């Protein structure tokens, strides 16, 4: 806990860690997307389209 | 974060017109009986260690299952960050208690604490017990007549009882 | 996410993870103490709605004449009664930021992103000056005491946003 | 970030060879008619104040209910956001027609815009008009003859079009 | 130390904009509020000893064994200090009480508390039954406003000490 | 991939902003210098297979101890991979002529080049002068303007390798 | 991290006990048999060159699909990542082997390494074929009587056994 | 934890290389006194009872007034929770034993101490005592270098507790 | 930062020279000295609270000004800084006497110290002063003959005592 | 440089903590170790002349082009520099022996080899084989864990070469 954080920093630094051996990689098949989008505008509810 | 005053602007604002003069009296009201709620919000600060202390007592006392070896709370590491997360929490209800709207718990506070937890395994059911034993230690703080000039307050002791369920009722 | 006295002391109270000691109280007693004069303020200038919005109109174009002949901006009914909706805009905000005590309404709702939206449709910071100056010699009158003082106090931090 | 060379070069090494006769024809077709791509590109960027403005002058002419109190570009920060995006996708649009390649934009602006604009709530289909304002207005700036020698470049136009339908399409 | 008005500068310096509203709304109220603690301070300034004696014999009472002989309360020079700490502890609460900030309090007793106590084997319970105590009189010798300010940076100070 | 064209908009872009006058001058520049670049990646690509064989054969000169029994260029599986790596190096060199820019040299065997050198102990010296053999080929390969940049890739190549 | 000694530590700290006295006579003999496992910690790490250009010889050999053009290892960057994952692979079987407990590899070899390749494309078939031609390589290395008092050590051969397929099986 | 062990792989790990000789003689110097460790566990785990039972009356003896009623020492439960504190304590001294490093300690006890015990305001003192008295025994219990280690031990707690 | 083995090695390297058997001797006799050079600074380790206090205690008897207002120690958090500046000192001495080399300390901090005490104004003869206490507090616990085997450490302590005249000489 | 004590040190300093158990660990070890070492590097330092005058003959046997005119090894000036890079990583070897650490050994050759060795074109193999060469002839020349040592240290500069 950082001083200040609010409760969605943690799980959004769980969702950006990926594991010791993961990394910003950017050669995926994906193409390094963004993971935050909508837990950030939207840090509760979920939608669907 | 939202206090009064701005939560009852932006309702306006989404109306697009300005304010009546019936939210203007109700404004015109809390800014009166503010005054009450400082001496509400400087009895929680004032009492904090107080208040986590019994909570945290009773917590134990009533629940071995935390202190014992292989508990949550056990290795004295985690009994830290148990005592943390109450003063946190305490801290946040008396920041949308001065501000007068739970936007600032709900939204600076505890979005995410259910699955931050679920995540640390911790079971939140103890933290929701944790506190309204919160809640309990600290009213009878909040209701002192001791050194604070006599007046009615139910209202405000109504708003720190629905701040402490809330967010005993999101974190469970 | 305003500011306010309130909403100041308690953002800088939880950067630094604390309880409020007595400054912020101090404060918040300051600000709850003033908000008599200021919302009675913007009671008196909501009451004055049409009178200010369509006297600062008129004063727009005494001061700027070629605004309302063809070929300019203030031509056509759309243009005039829409330069009454934005005027309307600039006093609604300027009475948000009475009651909320606290320039975060003009901010986040009129200063933050104002010169862009001025460029990109060619809006000339000098017509809403001049309208502000209008509304605030005629809250001269309307405003007695300390209201008056924070009604001006408003209406000059949104002229200095538009200078 | 790729442009033509870089796409046929990528393909044939992918599969192993060197660039057949064909595909060198067609580079260097490209790079001969470049020259008129160098001017298109500075029309849309010497221009784009006005292809901005004269797109969010009819956006918000025939969409009312974006610049209402509740719609969403109503304040300043929300219409300068507005603005902001609009001159965003031209930049890349501007970019991708430089480089013939339209692999910037789907790889700066387009890969999460869609969703981007849905958890802020923004119509999607309001932002693909306006590319399509945007576009319209462009076109009446790419078929300027002024300053610029006569000539066809209606394969630069049809691929701007194509670029800006890329963008309405991957927002939309 | 950080004042009110220390707080208004540091605050404002920090970023481009000169001191708006708040700012000086915030000065304000401190401007009004501090002449009753100048003179809750006048009151606090008369009664060094009658503090000083009763906290001391307040905290000696609650807890016999420093007084016991083999115990760090014991001796002639060890309860002049204690007087001198209690005494120290009263003219940093008055200065705090005239600066209408907690700045002299932080600045001089709060920081580095817990290190020297630590390393000289102090208690925090004996300075935190002698606020006590002092709190306790300065309920009878202060009455309405001035009370409850006095009251907040004595308690501030219990708050430092735990 | 680096080229004049891609660094233009990668400087453009990650300033925020249009492209101005200098961007488009260095991609006229790239334009018009294509024509001589297309011609030497046609050629290359028409005179491979000789290039390729004579620079085997260079290396074998060179180094004639490496075609001996017991190290590396012995045996035939040797020598048709080195056939394969003389291929991909002129491959990317008209890959580079072709884009007008040291990126697909970067991109596909500089980025890399000293790890797998080193952990399959391939001697450098072998490809920079057979990359040199090639330099010289091209002069009677080439000629004019062309020659100077197919010169200055496989001179790119053979500073990288050194 | 656990060594094999912080692991019984843990096992006892749940129960709630002190470390009986099997458990000790475990950790006494782990300690006795301390200095081979040094050896053959010593062995893995001076031929880890010679063991990772073995295994990349033979890898490469067998499948050959990985260096031809379009395969996930043809340009030199990715052959420099084969031969980087291969020497990690090495140096988190070795740092297990010294200490003994198999939770380095959990911890910190093998978190994401999955997730890793198949975000990828990398096939963790060829990846997993790796990791077993290099046990093959490392067990000639630790099965060399020379330079070192003969003496029997097939547990430790078993152990660094057990460890390359505890981090072939979780790529694979 | 902080073993040698761990804290080797850790320092080898964070530079990305592998354990050098340097790395391998810590190992083995704490290979080779595992052996007077994990026999001064084996004492410490025998006389288990007595130590901590002798360690808690020495706690009372050294501090009288917590046996007195009213207050923090006073109760049954108290007593046995004091017990088993000890208990923990003397646990993860030989925990430190057999894992031949502060880890155990550190991870358990030593972090998070003081935040824990000024929240319950338990007194430092008290465990200070304890820890004293089982220095004292098993003085008494170790003879040679399980003596050493063991005290070694038992002074990193009283010096974090301090 | 250098040990006396790697100043033995140093002056090799300048000299250009293998390692002469004469040195190689004195490295032999510090190395089985090591022995009681290992109880030394673990007397020093373990006894360092009790001796910074003690000195403490010293210091503030002899010297008082520190106590009164305007003297340098009579703020509490300079006070606190001035028994954090002794356990440095006292750490960086156990360090030293570890490796036996001055040079540890000194050219790690001395250079600024000297600098930092000049414009601070603080008495640095009083520094000098605590390092000489600090000194003599470490001298009495070094003499412990209980709870070690006896032996010959008269060398050790005239190393100390070098040590911390050194320290306080620079600090003077 | 870097020694056993050095790494303690630094690791103490770096956290900002005195120096327990663990480090004291690490220097025992290494002070136990001492002895050994000291006497292998005495015994490599009475053989110098013959191991590096056996190491180039080795690189001479293993790499006979490089005698050749017009080579690298071609010259006596050659030969005395071959003569004067196999005692330099002798004498280090023998450093790191007295010293403990592969410090001396690190920050004397490995520290900026590759660049050296690219520069000039040297080849790391005929060092790789020439340390082999003396691995060979210590086998030999040498007995005990000073053997184990002894081929520690050769080997790692021989890792640090490939
Ligand atoms: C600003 C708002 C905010 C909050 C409220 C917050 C809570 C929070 N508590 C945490 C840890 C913790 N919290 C607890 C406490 C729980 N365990 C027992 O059940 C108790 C009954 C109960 C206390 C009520 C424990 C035990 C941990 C450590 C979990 C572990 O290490 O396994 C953590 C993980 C970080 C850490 O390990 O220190 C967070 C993020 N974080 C925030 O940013
Ligand atoms: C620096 C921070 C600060 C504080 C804390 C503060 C409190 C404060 N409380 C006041 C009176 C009061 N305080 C209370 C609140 C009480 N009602 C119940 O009895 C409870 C015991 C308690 C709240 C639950 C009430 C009701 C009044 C009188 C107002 C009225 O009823 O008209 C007043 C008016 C004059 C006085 O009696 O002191 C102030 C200024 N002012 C400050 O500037
Ligand atoms: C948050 C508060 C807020 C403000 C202040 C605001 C200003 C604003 N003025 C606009 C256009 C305009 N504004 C004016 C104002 C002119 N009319 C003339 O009678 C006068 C001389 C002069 C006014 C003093 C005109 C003519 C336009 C139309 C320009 C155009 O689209 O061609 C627009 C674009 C929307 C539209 O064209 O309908 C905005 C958003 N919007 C807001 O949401
Ligand atoms: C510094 C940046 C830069 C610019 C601005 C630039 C413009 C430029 N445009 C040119 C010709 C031209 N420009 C155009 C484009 C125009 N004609 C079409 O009808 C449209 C009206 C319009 C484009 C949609 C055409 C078609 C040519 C002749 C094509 C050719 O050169 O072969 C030429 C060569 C002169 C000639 O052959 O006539 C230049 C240098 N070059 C640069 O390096
Ligand atoms: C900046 C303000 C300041 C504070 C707060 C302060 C606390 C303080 N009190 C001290 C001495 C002391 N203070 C006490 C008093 C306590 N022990 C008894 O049990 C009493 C019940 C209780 C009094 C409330 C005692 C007994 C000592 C003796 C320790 C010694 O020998 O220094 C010391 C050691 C140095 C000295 O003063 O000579 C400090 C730092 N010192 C300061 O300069
Ligand atoms: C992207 C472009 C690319 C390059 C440049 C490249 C070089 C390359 N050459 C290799 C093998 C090799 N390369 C050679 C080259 C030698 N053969 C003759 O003897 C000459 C003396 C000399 C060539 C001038 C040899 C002998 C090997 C086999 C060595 C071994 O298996 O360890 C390998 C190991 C994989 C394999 O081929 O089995 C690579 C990665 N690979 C690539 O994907
Ligand atoms: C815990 C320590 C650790 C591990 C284990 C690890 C694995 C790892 N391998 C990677 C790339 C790679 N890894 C491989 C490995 C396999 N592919 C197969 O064909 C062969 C068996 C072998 C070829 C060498 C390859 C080919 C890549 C390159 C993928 C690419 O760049 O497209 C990447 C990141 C890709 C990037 O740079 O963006 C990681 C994180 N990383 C770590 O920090
Ligand atoms: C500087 C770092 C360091 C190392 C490397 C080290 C190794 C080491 N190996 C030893 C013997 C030994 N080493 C081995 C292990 C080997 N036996 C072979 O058969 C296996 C292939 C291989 C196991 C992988 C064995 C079996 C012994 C005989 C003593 C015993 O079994 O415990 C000994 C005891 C002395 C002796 O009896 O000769 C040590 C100290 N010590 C250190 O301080
Ligand atoms: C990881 C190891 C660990 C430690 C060290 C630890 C200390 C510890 N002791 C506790 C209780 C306690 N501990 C004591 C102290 C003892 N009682 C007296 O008889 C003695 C004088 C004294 C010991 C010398 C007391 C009095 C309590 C109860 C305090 C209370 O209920 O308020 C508690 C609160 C849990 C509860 O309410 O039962 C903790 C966390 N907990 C741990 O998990
Ligand atoms: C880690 C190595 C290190 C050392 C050694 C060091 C010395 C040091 N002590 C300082 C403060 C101080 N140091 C002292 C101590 C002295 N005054 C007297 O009372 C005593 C005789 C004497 C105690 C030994 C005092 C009183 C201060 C407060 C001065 C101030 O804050 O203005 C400062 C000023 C800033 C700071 O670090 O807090 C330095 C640089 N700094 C370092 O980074
Ligand atoms: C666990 C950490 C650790 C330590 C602390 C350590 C030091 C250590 N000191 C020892 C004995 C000793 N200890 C001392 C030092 C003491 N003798 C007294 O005279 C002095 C006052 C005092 C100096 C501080 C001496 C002199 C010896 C005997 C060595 C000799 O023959 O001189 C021994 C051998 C036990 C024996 O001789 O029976 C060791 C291993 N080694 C370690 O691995």
């Amino acid at each position: 806990y950082q001083t200040g954080q609010s409760a969605q920093g943690f799980n959004r630094l769980l969702d950006l860690y990926g594991g010791w051996a993961g990394s910003d990689t950017d050669r995926n098949q994906s193409g390094q997307v963004a993971r935050l989008t909508n837990s950030l505008v939207r840090p509760g509810q979920v939608v669907e389209p | 974060m939202n206090d009064v005053f701005t939560r009852a602007i932006a309702q306006a604002d989404l109306k697009g017109s300005f304010l009546l003069e019936s939210d203007l009296d109700k404004l015109a009201s809390f800014a009166k009986e503010g005054v009450k709620r400082l001496d509400a919000v400087a009895a929680l600060t004032n009492n904090a260690p107080a208040i986590i202390s019994d909570a945290a007592h009773k917590l134990f006392a009533e629940q071995q299952e935390l202190i014992q070896p292989g508990g949550n709370a056990y290795p004295h590491r985690r009994m830290a960050a148990c005592l943390r997360d109450m003063e946190i929490i305490l801290r946040y209800v008396s920041y949308a208690l001065l501000a007068g709207d739970a936007s600032v718990l709900d939204d600076r506070c505890l979005n995410g604490l259910r699955e931050t937890y679920n995540a640390l395994g911790t079971p939140t059911q103890s933290v929701a017990r944790a506190v309204q034993l919160m809640k309990d230690a600290a009213m009878v703080h909040l209701k002192s007549t001791a050194n604070v000039t006599v007046g009615d307050c139910s209202s405000l002791y109504s708003e720190a009882a629905t701040y402490f369920d809330k967010a005993a009722a999101s974190i469970a | 996410m305003s500011r306010t006295v309130i909403t100041e002391v308690i953002a800088t109270a939880d950067s630094q993870g604390r309880f409020l000691n007595s400054t912020e109280l101090q404060a918040a007693f300051g600000r709850f103490e003033r908000a008599v004069p200021a919302i009675e303020a913007a009671r008196a200038l909501t009451k004055n709605q049409d009178a200010l919005v369509k006297g600062a109109v008129q004063a727009v174009f005494k001061k700027f004449p070629y605004v309302t002949q063809p070929g300019e901006k203030g031509y056509g009914d759309s243009n005039q009664a829409k330069c009454a909706r934005d005027i309307g805009y600039y006093l609604r905000f300027i009475t948000y930021s009475l009651v909320a005590s606290g320039t975060g309404p003009l901010d986040d709702y009129v200063i933050a992103g104002l010169r862009e939206v001025n460029r990109a449709f060619n809006l000339n910071p000098l017509w809403y000056i001049e309208a502000l100056n209008y509304i605030k010699g005629e809250t001269g009158k309307l405003l007695s005491g300390q209201s008056k003082t924070e009604a001006l106090l408003y209406i000059d931090h949104a002229i200095n946003a538009l200078s």
